RNA sequence: CGUGAGGGAAAGGUGAAAAGAACCCCGGGAGGGGAGUGAAAUAGAGCCUGAAACCGUGGGCUUACAAGCAGUCACGGCCCCGAGGGGUUGUGGCGUGCCUAUUGAAGCAUGAGCCGGCGACUCACGGUCGUGGGCGAGCUUAAGCCGUUGAGGCGGAGGC
RNA sequence: GUGGAGCCUGGGAGUGAGGGCGCGAGCGAUAACGUCCGCGUCCGAGCGCGGGAACAACCGAGACCGCCAGCUAAGGCCCCC
RNA sequence: GGAUGACCCCAGGCGGUAGGGGAGCGUUCCCGAUGCCGAUGAAGGCCGACCCGCGAGGGCGGCUGGAGGUAAGGGAAGUGC
């Protein structure tokens, strides 16, 4: 704290309470005691429980009819609109928050703006984005990738 | 039918016009007229405007007759304090406050 | 005519037309119960020894509830012991109905 | 049911002989009486108790040395200010100061204790001046 | 000495029973005679200049 | 993240003052006098719901032994004679049949000298 | 503030917009009362909210024979809101502040005028036990590299 | 003898100023609200409750809460009570 | 008893300082949230004799306030005087 140290009143003999410098915490203007200081918060958590984990993910939306694949894209080369058609035609009105996983870029830019849709390369697919979303569409590109990273 | 008059700010201490303000709550406008009048007092002159200034507004703003008019309601309350420093001896600087009124005057019509 | 009867560990006096709070009973709203009798006065006086054989107040549950809430507080000085609870004594409600003499 | 609570009575005056009765054990007597604690519906925090007249304290008895031996004391305030008074003195003087202060100390200590005593009405020989109260002779 | 000094702040019932006797009584005022302004008794009247009947003083 | 003491102090000390309603001078008026005030009130009434059950029955008692000496006996007797007749009225309704009801408990008195 | 080196504060907020109150009234002025502006003016510039201590006016209940850690239990009176509740408190019962430190404190032992706000068991890295999972004669990666731009992967050197 | 008994492995303590009383000794003066050991107790931590006028350790007794019910304990039962 | 912490029934324990352990309440912040509550009134303030909870607390109503607030389930601390 920016004060000096030199100590504001005398050990004895003034009536007042001791004290040091008024850098103390116990001073208004002071330091502070154990507040926050810069940190790290990660930690290497082990890599088959990330692998295991990807795995359950999909696998748990594969248990509810919400895991979609797909061959291709018809129609969408980079417009929302384009996507939007598509997406119709594939059972998904929006009613339902959908990860896209594709390699696609122009699949991924079309989709991204959709308030419903989360975008994402296959080698980015992580389970926070599958558990935060209702429904899963996968290229078989993508969905290729998964499984050889939960080999 | 009221009316009143505030004077803020009043650089005189509350307890003491408070004791002026108390010999004419409830008197008639004439009779807190000469009570003030001849009240040994610094806190009559001031209760003596207020008294003055809500008689007005009585008689030009509100409708009421001087003649029935009696102060309703008079009351003193605090306004903020001027600090100011009294040296006293060895180095010791006391803080006097040189205190502040708030003076209410509220008439009211006696009919009949 | 008026009956001293028994319930909850306690005693009452009581005449048709009056309503009693007493410990719970475990008798549903509306119900009907006889209370024991100790003590007949008014007319005839017959006194229980300890309770009168034929006898039995009629009473009909009006309900149950709880009294309005008791705070129980305790504090030691110099101990750091302070604890605070909150008390509803659960009743019945009872209207007495007939004195069967 | 809650205790029964008597609503205001009219407050009974009573008469004593006190001619050669035992000081004491007349005075534990009159207490109760002023108490009310004869009467069955008695509540501990209202007067209704009896109006007490006695006469003839003067002729009050006192067993063993006590004449002689009994000391009244009271206190000044004053450096040297215990004055002490003895029964046979206190009798030729005051006599109704003797079942008096028996009785007195035998009352609550209190405001209604105090109310209690102004009840009492002590006289020395056999008059007194309470008629207009027609007061009912008991023996204790 | 050794510098007595308050054992107890003053509570507020304490110090405005102190103050039980510091009502102002109001100025003893009469009128004046002749010219029903009123005044204090045995003054020379300030509104018109009177006193014991006639004129003392320019008001 | 900070976490101030913000509303919730402010909050703690209404509770403490609401319940010091009506106590003299800074009782009712200071959060920490409140407190004192308080631990001292919750144990007296605690204390005091205890022996309230006895100030009754003292009382009870009192006026038992009133309405008893009316009919020549003492409390200590009748409540004996009770016991030998077997009769189980409790002391708050002899209190009240002494008071509401001298005939019956002229009836009582009279099986509790018979009992003996 | 200190000769000086040097110490070192406090102090934010009208309103959407100044529409920041023409004019009249009392006053030397300050201040106020009307008028006017504004959704709102106890948003009027000493301006958002506006707690608490603290000071006051008005009202209900109460108090001048009374003994007190200030309450609590009981009853009764009065006042209020409408077989009930709330306020108040006459009488009766009971009753030795809080915290600290101590063998032991109401203690005539410490600390605190009151109120508001600030104010003291944490973090890193290692260890040891416990515990929730993953894998199990095996378990695990570090620095880095690739990717992302709140996406993860690779990396077996090394450690147990 | 099934008890907030016991034993084993491990995690976390706190305590290492005690004090009164009864009994047994020493020290002291067959002194101390003295001191120092032993066995027990209570206070400590039961300054919660009843009795002892009042009163940590004497007598009664181990407070989970509520009751305007009953029986007792020590101590009491003439009035205060 | 029923099968499983659903709730009923019988019994027993439940004074406590140092201290061990358990279960919870509330404060700031994050995910939940491109959501939801909100000028037909956010937070905050002042009342309440009402409801729920052993309690810490949480509701609900009236007044003030005038623009924010944030659930179920979880996460993290400058968390309670
Ligand atoms: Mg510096
Ligand atoms: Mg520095
Ligand atoms: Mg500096
Ligand atoms: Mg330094
Ligand atoms: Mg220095
Ligand atoms: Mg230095
Ligand atoms: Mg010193
Ligand atoms: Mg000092
Ligand atoms: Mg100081
Ligand atoms: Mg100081
Ligand atoms: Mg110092
Ligand atoms: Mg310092
Ligand atoms: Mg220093
Ligand atoms: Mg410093
Ligand atoms: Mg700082
Ligand atoms: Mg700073
Ligand atoms: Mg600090
Ligand atoms: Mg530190
Ligand atoms: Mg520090
Ligand atoms: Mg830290
Ligand atoms: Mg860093
Ligand atoms: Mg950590
Ligand atoms: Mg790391
Ligand atoms: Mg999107
Ligand atoms: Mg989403
Ligand atoms: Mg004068
Ligand atoms: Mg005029
Ligand atoms: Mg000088
Ligand atoms: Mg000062
Ligand atoms: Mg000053
Ligand atoms: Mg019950
Ligand atoms: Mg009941
Ligand atoms: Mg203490
Ligand atoms: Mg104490
Ligand atoms: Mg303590
Ligand atoms: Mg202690
Ligand atoms: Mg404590
Ligand atoms: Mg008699
Ligand atoms: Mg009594
Ligand atoms: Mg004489
Ligand atoms: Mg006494
Ligand atoms: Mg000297
Ligand atoms: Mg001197
Ligand atoms: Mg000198
Ligand atoms: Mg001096
Ligand atoms: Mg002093
Ligand atoms: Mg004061
Ligand atoms: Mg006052
Ligand atoms: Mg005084
Ligand atoms: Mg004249
Ligand atoms: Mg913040
Ligand atoms: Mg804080
Ligand atoms: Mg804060
Ligand atoms: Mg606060
Ligand atoms: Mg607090
Ligand atoms: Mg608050
Ligand atoms: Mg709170
Ligand atoms: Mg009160
Ligand atoms: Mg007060
Ligand atoms: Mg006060
Ligand atoms: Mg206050
Ligand atoms: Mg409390
Ligand atoms: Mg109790
Ligand atoms: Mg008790
Ligand atoms: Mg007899
Ligand atoms: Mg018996
Ligand atoms: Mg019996
Ligand atoms: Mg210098
Ligand atoms: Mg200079
Ligand atoms: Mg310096
Ligand atoms: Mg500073
Ligand atoms: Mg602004
Ligand atoms: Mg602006
Ligand atoms: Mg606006
Ligand atoms: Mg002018
Ligand atoms: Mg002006
Ligand atoms: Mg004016
Ligand atoms: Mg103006
Ligand atoms: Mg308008
Ligand atoms: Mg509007
Ligand atoms: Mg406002
Ligand atoms: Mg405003
Ligand atoms: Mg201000
Ligand atoms: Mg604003
Ligand atoms: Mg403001
Ligand atoms: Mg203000
Ligand atoms: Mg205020
Ligand atoms: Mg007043
Ligand atoms: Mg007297
Ligand atoms: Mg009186
Ligand atoms: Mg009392
Ligand atoms: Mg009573
Ligand atoms: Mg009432
Ligand atoms: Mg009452
Ligand atoms: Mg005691
Ligand atoms: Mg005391
Ligand atoms: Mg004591
Ligand atoms: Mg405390
Ligand atoms: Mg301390
Ligand atoms: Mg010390
Ligand atoms: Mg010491
Ligand atoms: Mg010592
Ligand atoms: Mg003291
Ligand atoms: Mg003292
Ligand atoms: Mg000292
Ligand atoms: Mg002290
Ligand atoms: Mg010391
Ligand atoms: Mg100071
Ligand atoms: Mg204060
Ligand atoms: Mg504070
Ligand atoms: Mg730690
Ligand atoms: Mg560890
Ligand atoms: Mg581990
Ligand atoms: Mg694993
Ligand atoms: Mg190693
Ligand atoms: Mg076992
Ligand atoms: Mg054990
Ligand atoms: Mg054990
Ligand atoms: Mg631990
Ligand atoms: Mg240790
Ligand atoms: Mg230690
Ligand atoms: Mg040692
Ligand atoms: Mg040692
Ligand atoms: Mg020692
Ligand atoms: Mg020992
Ligand atoms: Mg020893
Ligand atoms: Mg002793
Ligand atoms: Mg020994
Ligand atoms: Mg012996
Ligand atoms: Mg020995
Ligand atoms: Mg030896
Ligand atoms: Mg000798
Ligand atoms: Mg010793
Ligand atoms: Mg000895
Ligand atoms: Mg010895
Ligand atoms: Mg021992
Ligand atoms: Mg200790
Ligand atoms: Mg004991
Ligand atoms: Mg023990
Ligand atoms: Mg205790
Ligand atoms: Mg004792
Ligand atoms: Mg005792
Ligand atoms: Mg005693
Ligand atoms: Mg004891
Ligand atoms: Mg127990
Ligand atoms: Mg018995
Ligand atoms: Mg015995
Ligand atoms: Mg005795
Ligand atoms: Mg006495
Ligand atoms: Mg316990
Ligand atoms: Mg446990
Ligand atoms: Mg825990
Ligand atoms: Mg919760
Ligand atoms: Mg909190
Ligand atoms: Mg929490
Ligand atoms: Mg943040
Ligand atoms: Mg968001
Ligand atoms: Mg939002
Ligand atoms: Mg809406
Ligand atoms: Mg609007
Ligand atoms: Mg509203
Ligand atoms: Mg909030
Ligand atoms: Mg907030
Ligand atoms: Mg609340
Ligand atoms: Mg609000
Ligand atoms: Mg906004
Ligand atoms: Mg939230
Ligand atoms: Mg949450
Ligand atoms: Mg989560
Ligand atoms: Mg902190
Ligand atoms: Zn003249």
């Amino acid at each position: 704290v920016a004060y000096s140290g030199r100590k504001i009143w005398p050990q004895k003999h003034t009536g007042r309470a001791r004290h040091g410098d008024i850098g103390a915490p116990i001073f208004v203007g002071g330091g502070v005691v154990f507040g926050p200081k810069p940190r790290d918060y990660s930690y290497t958590l082990p890599k088959k429980v990330r692998k295991k984990g990807l795995a359950m993910a999909v696998a748990d939306r594969a248990r509810e009819g919400k895991l979609l694949l797909v061959e291709a894209f018809a129609g969408v080369n980079g417009k929302t609109k384009e996507f939007l058609a598509w997406a119709k035609e594939a059972g998904l009105d929006g009613s339902e928050s959908v990860l896209l996983v594709t390699g696609n870029e122009l699949v991924r830019r079309a989709a991204r703006n959709l308030p419903w849709v989360v975008t994402l390369a296959p080698e980015g697919l992580n389970v926070y984005d599958i558990v935060r979303t209702e429904r899963l569409v996968m290229d078989l590109d993508a969905w290729e990738v998964f499984q050889n990273r939960i080999g | 039918m009221e009316a009143k008059a505030i004077a803020r700010y009043v650089r005189i201490s509350p307890r003491k016009v408070r004791l002026v303000v108390d010999l004419i709550r409830g008197k008639s406008l004439e009779e807190a007229r000469n009570i003030l009048r001849y009240t040994n007092k610094r806190g009559a002159y001031f209760v003596a405007k207020v008294l003055e200034s809500a008689a007005a507004n009585a008689v030009n703003n509100h409708d009421m007759l001087e003649d029935r008019l009696y102060v309703k309601a008079a009351y003193v309350d605090e306004g903020p304090a001027l600090k100011r420093v009294l040296p006293r001896a060895r180095g010791r600087a006391d803080i006097i406050k040189k205190r502040t009124s708030h003076i209410t005057v509220i008439l009211g019509e006696k009919h009949g | 005519m008026f009956a001293i009867v028994k319930t909850g560990g306690k005693q009452y006096r009581v005449e048709p037309g009056l309503k009693l709070r007493v410990e719970k009973l475990d008798a549903e709203p509306g119900a009907t119960v006889e209370l024991p009798v100790l003590l007949l006065g008014g007319e005839k006086t017959v006194v229980g020894t300890p309770v009168v054989e034929g006898a039995s107040v009629v009473a009909e549950v009006l309900g149950h509830g709880r009294g309005k809430k008791i705070l129980v507080s305790k504090f030691k000085a110099k101990v750091q012991y302070r604890r605070k609870k909150g008390h509803r004594q659960p009743y019945t409600e009872l209207l007495i109905k007939e004195i069967r003499g | 049911m809650k205790t029964y609570v008597p609503k205001q009575v009219e407050p009974r005056w009573v008469l004593i002989d006190a001619e050669g009765k035992t000081l004491g054990r007349l005075a534990t007597k009159i207490a109760t009486l002023l108490r009310g604690k004869h009467r069955p519906d008695w509540t501990p925090n209202v007067a209704m108790g009896d109006f007490v007249v006695v006469v003839n304290a003067d002729k009050i008895r006192v067993t063993g040395k006590k004449l002689e031996q009994k000391i009244y004391t009271r206190y000044s305030g004053y450096p040297g200010g215990l004055k002490k008074i003895p029964l046979e003195k206190m009798l030729a003087t005051h006599p109704e100061r003797v079942l008096e202060h028996a009785v007195k100390g035998m009352l609550p200590k209190g405001p209604l204790g105090r109310r209690l005593f102004k009840r009492l009405k002590v006289y020395a020989g056999p008059d007194h001046p309470h008629q207009a109260q027609r007061p009912e002779k008991l023996e204790v | 000495a050794k510098h007595p000094v308050p054992k107890k702040k003053t509570s507020k019932a304490r110090r405005d029973a102190r103050r039980s006797h510091h009502a102002l009584t109001p100025p003893t005022l009469v009128p004046c005679p002749e010219c029903k302004a009123m005044k204090p008794p045995h003054t020379v009247c300030p509104e018109c200049g009177y006193y014991a009947g006639r004129k003392v003083l320019e008001v | 993240p900070r976490a101030k003491t913000g509303v919730v102090r402010r909050r703690k000390h209404k509770k403490i003052l609401k319940l010091a309603k009506g106590y003299w001078g800074l009782r009712s008026k200071s959060f920490r006098k409140a407190r004192e005030t308080l631990f001292a009130a919750g144990n007296y009434a605690y204390a005091h719901r205890k022996r309230r059950k006895r100030d009754f029955r003292r009382l009870w008692i009192v006026r038992i032994n009133a309405a008893c000496r009316q009919h020549g006996l003492n409390y200590s007797t009748f409540i004996h004679g009770l016991k030998k007749a077997g009769i189980e009225v409790d002391r708050k309704n002899l209190a009240d049949l002494a008071v509401r009801e001298p005939q019956v408990f002229a009836e009582l008195v009279e099986r509790a000298k018979a009992a003996q």
